[PDB]
DNA sequence: ACGTCCCTCTCGA
RNA sequence: AUCGAGAGGG
């Protein structure tokens, strides 16, 4: 499609943040969310890759 | 009054079973409500839907 | 590839 | 509280 499904778009170039309530955290002082500590694995596992190159 | 039936009558060994109704019974109308869905509770302990 | 509906308890990171 | 496993109730 010329506007809602480029072909060049099953790349991910930027990531689509979702924000706390898809992801919250409750407190057991709390604890983040499977898809929260995830993005940080991936903003761990980008960073690190970011600079070797 | 008689019964024009008969009946058989004598001491059938029973039991108590571990359900009564009061342990069973229920009741919501809003209430306790869920945090990543929104929507009501699983059940009579934690008072829910 | 999904693999019947709902419900009440009890317990280990 | 959250997920995971377990026995029963129609």
């Amino acid at each position: 499609n010329e506007v809602f499904s480029r072909p060049e778009w099953m790349i991910l170039t930027c990531l689509p943040v979702p924000p706390p309530p898809v992801r919250p955290s409750i407190s057991f002082q709390r604890g983040e969310d499977d898809l929260t500590f995830k993005l940080a694995d991936i903003l761990k596992a980008n960073i690190s890759l970011e600079t070797l190159e | 009054k008689k019964l024009m039936a008969q009946i058989f009558f004598g001491p059938t060994y029973y039991q108590r079973l571990r359900h009564m109704v009061d342990d069973k019974i229920h009741a919501r109308a809003r209430g306790p409500m869920q945090v990543l869905t929104r929507q009501p509770v699983e059940g009579r302990s934690r008072d829910g839907g």
